[PDB]
C-alpha cells in the first residue's frame, strides 16, 4: 500500500560498494549534493574538470589549439556568460545545492591533490556557475545545437 | 537508446516495469555515464547521469523512475544570410550587424599564452558564423531563457505523484529528449519533450536545413507548451516505448498519428528495425515478469536477414561462382541471431553495408517500401536480386579481407576489451534489428573489433514494494587513471549477468567496501 519507510540519515557519509558505486547519505539536500560532487571528483575528476574548463570558454587558454574551436563556438554563443546569468537566476534553495556540489569537488581535490591530473589543476576551484555552464553547454550546444550542424 | 514502460495490467505481479537503456559513445568524455545513489531525510534517488551533471537524468527510487532517448527536437535554426554592403539584406533593406570585439588566450607550446582577438557578429537571428565554403550562417537557439533545466530534472525525479511530475515537466526547462515514466502507483508515460519554436509553415526537413535569413517571415519568437507535444499516458496497449524512432509508434495500438501535430515536430521516416523489434517485443508479450522483461532486452535478432535472405539466397545459389554459392548456404543455415558463435553474422553485415549503406538505413533496395500501416513488418524483400547478388559477391571479398575468412565466429572477431579484460562479444548494430546494441568499430589488422557506442547504462526496474532493480554499466563507474572500477563489469556484460541495484540501507551496509565520512 504505502512505500517502505524512508531512511533518515543521521550523519553525512558515502558508502561505496564493490563496484565503485557511491551511496551518498546526507542530513540535508546541500550535504548530499556535496557528497555527490565528492564522489564524482573521485571517479571522474580529470574529465569533469577539463569539461568545466571548456564551459568557461577557457579551453584554448588552458590547453591550447586542440580546444580552440570549441572555445570559439562557446564564446560566440555567449555560453559562459549566460551560465553566470542562469546561475544567478536559480532559486536560492537550488543554488545552494549547486554551490554544495562544486564545494564537494573542490574539497576532494583539496584532500587528494595526487589524484588530480596536472593539466587540469589550473581549473580549480570550480563554482556553481561552472556546473551550470557545462550543463548549459551539453543541452543547448551539443545536443540541441551542435557546432557541426551550424558550420557543416 | 531504448526505453520501455509496462503498465501493471500487462505484468504478472501487477507492478509497473521500466527499462533505462541509453546508447552513447564509449569514449567521448562528456557522454560518460556515472552510477550513484543519493539519500537525505526528504528524498532518495538512484541512477546514472552524464559526468558533471549534479542531477541524475536516468533515475528511479521506491516510488517512481524515468529514462531518456534522443528525439532530436529541432530547437535551433541555421539561417543563410545574404551579405550586402557591410551588413545583411533583411526584409528588402540592408541591416547592420551587432559587433562586439572580444578575445581569449591561446596556450603556446612553451607554456605562455598569446592574446587572440575574436569578433562576435550577430544578426536579429543570432550569432553569425562563416562556413568553410563562405556561407554566412546565423544560429538562433530556442530556450536560451530557460535556466531551470537542472532543477526541473531534480523536481521530476523527486516528484510524489505523476501530477507533480507533469507539473515539473510543464515548466519547459529541459530543451530536448523523449522521456518515459513509471511509478508504484501504476502509471506509465511517454513524452516527446523539448522546446519547439512555433512556426506557421515548413515541415521539419525545411527547418532542419538553411532557412532564408533575409525575411522576418522566418523569425520565430515563441515556443510550444507541453500540451502541444506528442504524449501518451496509460495507453490501451499497456506499454510505451521509444528507440529513437519518430514518435508515431510509442505504443500499440497507437493513440494518435502524424496528422495530429505540426509537421516540423518530428520526422515521418521509416522506423529502424531495432525500433520495430521494440514494438514487437512489448506488444507480443503479456503477463511479463521482471526476469522475462530483462530477457527480452537481450534480443539480438538480425531482422534485416528476415527481410532479405528469403529473396537473396535463391538468387545467389544460381550464380556460377562456387564461393558465392557456399556463402549462400552459409547464410541459409544461420538462425539469424547475433550470437558469439555465428559463423554467418559478419558476412551478413558486410553485404548489409552495401545493400543498405554503411549505416544500414538505406531503403532504396527493398521490394516493398516501409509503411506506417505495417510499422513492424516493412520494408520487405529484395528489389533487384541480381544486383544484390553482386553486392554479396563484393561482400565476400570484403569479409575475407577484414576478418580473414567468410565464416569467422562473430564472437571471435567481436570483442569487448577494457584494460586487460578481453571477453567475447554478442548482439550488434541496431539498424540491422539488434535491440541490445553494440556498434562495433571497424576491425584492426587481425580482424578484432570492439564497441564504439551502444549499451552503456542498462537497468530494469519493477515497482513492487520494496522495488526490485538490476543493472550494469559497460565501462564501469570510473575512468580515473589506475582505478579498478573501469574494466570490472564488462565480463558480466558478456554474460548478461546483471547486478541487483541496492537501494535499501540494510543492503548497502552489507555490500560496503569503503566508508568516506564527510562534512559540509
Ligand atoms: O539522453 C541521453 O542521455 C542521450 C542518449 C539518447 C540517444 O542518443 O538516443
Amino acid at each position: 500500500q504505502a512505500p517502505i519507510a524512508a531512511y533518515k540519515p543521521r550523519s553525512n557519509e558515502i558508502l561505496w560498494d564493490g563496484y565503485g558505486v557511491p551511496h551518498i547519505y546526507g542530513v540535508d539536500a546541500p550535504s548530499a549534493f556535496y557528497g555527490y560532487g565528492w564522489a564524482q571528483a573521485r571517479s571522474h575528476g580529470d574529465n569533469i574538470l577539463r569539461l568545466y574548463g571548456e564551459a568557461r570558454g577557457k579551453g584554448a587558454e588552458y590547453w591550447g589549439p586542440d580546444y580552440e574551436q570549441t572555445t570559439v563556438w562557446l564564446l560566440t554563443n555567449g555560453v559562459p556568460e549566460r551560465a553566470q546569468q542562469w546561475y544567478a537566476q536559480q532559486s536560492p534553495d537550488f543554488r545552494a545545492n549547486l554551490d554544495a556540489f562544486a564545494a564537494g569537488i573542490n574539497a576532494y581535490a583539496q584532500q587528494n591533490p595526487d589524484d588530480i591530473s596536472p593539466e587540469v589543476r589550473q581549473v580549480l576551484p570550480v563554482s556553481g556557475a561552472d556546473v551550470v555552464a557545462h550543463a548549459h553547454r551539453l543541452m543547448n550546444f551539443l545536443y540541441v545545437a551542435s557546432p557541426g550542424r551550424t558550420l557543416g | 537508446s531504448n526505453s520501455w514502460a509496462v503498465a501493471p495490467g500487462k505484468t504478472a505481479n501487477g507492478n509497473a516495469l521500466l527499462l533505462q537503456n541509453p546508447h552513447l559513445s564509449w569514449t567521448t568524455d562528456y557522454f560518460t555515464y556515472y552510477e550513484a545513489h543519493l539519500v537525505t531525510p526528504d528524498f532518495e534517488i538512484y541512477g546514472a547521469t552524464q559526468i558533471g551533471l549534479p542531477v541524475i537524468r536516468f533515475a528511479f527510487n521506491q516510488r517512481m523512475g524515468i529514462t531518456n532517448t534522443v528525439n532530436g527536437m529541432v530547437g535551433a535554426t541555421n539561417y543563410r544570410l545574404t551579405l550586402q554592403d557591410g551588413g545583411y539584406l533583411y526584409d528588402g533593406q540592408v541591416r547592420p550587424f551587432e559587433r562586439r570585439q572580444a578575445s581569449y588566450r591561446l596556450r603556446q607550446a612553451d607554456g605562455s599564452t598569446v592574446d587572440k582577438p575574436l569578433e562576435i557578429r550577430s544578426s536579429v537571428h543570432g550569432p553569425v558564423f562563416e562556413r568553410a565554403d563562405g556561407t554566412a550562417v546565423a544560429v538562433r537557439v530556442a530556450g536560451l531563457d530557460r535556466p531551470g533545466m537542472l532543477e526541473q530534472y531534480f523536481d521530476m525525479i523527486t516528484a510524489h505523484s505523476f501530477d507533480d511530475y507533469e507539473a515539473a515537466m510543464a515548466r519547459m526547462q529541459v530543451p530536448t529528449f523523449n522521456i518515459v515514466y513509471a511509478d508504484r502507483e501504476g502509471t506509465i508515460n511517454y513524452s516527446f519533450n523539448g522546446v519547439a519554436p512555433k512556426r506557421a509553415e515548413g515541415d521539419i526537413a525545411f527547418w532542419q536545413g538553411n532557412v532564408p535569413g533575409d525575411s522576418s517571415r522566418y523569425l520565430w519568437t515563441e515556443t510550444h507548451p507541453l500540451d502541444d507535444l506528442p504524449r501518451v499516458t496509460n495507453p490501451p496497449g499497456g506499454f510505451v516505448q521509444n528507440s529513437n524512432d519518430p514518435p508515431w509508434t510509442p505504443t500499440w495500438p497507437v493513440t494518435y498519428c502524424p496528422a495530429n501535430h505540426p509537421s516540423y515536430l518530428a520526422p515521418q521516416t521509416p522506423h529502424s528495425l531495432r525500433a520495430q523489434q521494440s514494438v514487437r517485443l512489448m506488444s507480443e508479450n503479456d503477463d511479463l515478469t521482471l526476469e522475462r522483461f530483462m530477457a527480452l532486452q537481450f534480443s539480438h535478432r538480425a531482422v534485416m536477414a528476415d527481410r532479405t535472405l528469403p529473396d537473396l539466397i535463391p538468387a545467389a545459389l544460381i550464380d556460377p561462382d562456387p564461393e558465392v554459392q557456399a556463402a549462400a548456404r552459409l547464410l541459409a543455415a544461420w538462425d539469424r541471431d547475433f550470437t558469439s558463435d555465428s559463423r554467418a553474422a559478419l558476412l551478413f553485415e558486410e553485404w548489409a553495408r552495401l545493400f543498405a549503406g554503411q549505416n544500414f538505413a538505406g531503403q532504396a533496395a527493398f521490394a516493398t517500401p516501409w509503411s506506417l500501416d505495417k510499422p513492424v513488418s516493412t520494408p520487405y524483400g529484395v528489389r533487384d536480386p541480381k544486383a544484390a547478388v553482386d553486392q554479396l559477391r563484393t561482400a565476400i571479398a570484403n569479409t575475407k579481407r577484414k576478418y580473414g575468412a567468410i565464416d569467422r565466429p562473430f564472437g571471435d572477431a567481436s570483442r569487448m576489451i577494457l584494460n586487460d579484460v578481453n571477453v567475447p562479444g554478442a548482439a550488434g548494430y541496431g539498424n540491422l534489428g539488434s535491440f541490445r546494441v553494440f556498434t562495433w568499430s571497424d576491425p584492426d589488422e587481425n580482424g578484432i573489433r570492439t564497441p564504439v557506442h551502444g549499451e552503456t547504462w542498462v537497468a530494469m526496474i519493477e515497482f513492487s514494494t520494496p522495488v526490485r532493480a538490476y543493472g550494469l554499466m559497460s565501462y564501469g563507474n570510473s575512468r580515473q587513471p589506475g582505478t579498478t572500477h573501469y574494466s570490472d563489469q564488462i565480463e558480466r556484460v558478456s554474460r548478461a549477468d546483471f547486478r541487483e541495484l541496492l537501494l535499501r540501507r540494510e543492503q548497502v551496509e552489507a555490500a560496503v567496501q569503503e566508508r568516506t565520512p564527510f562534512n559540509f
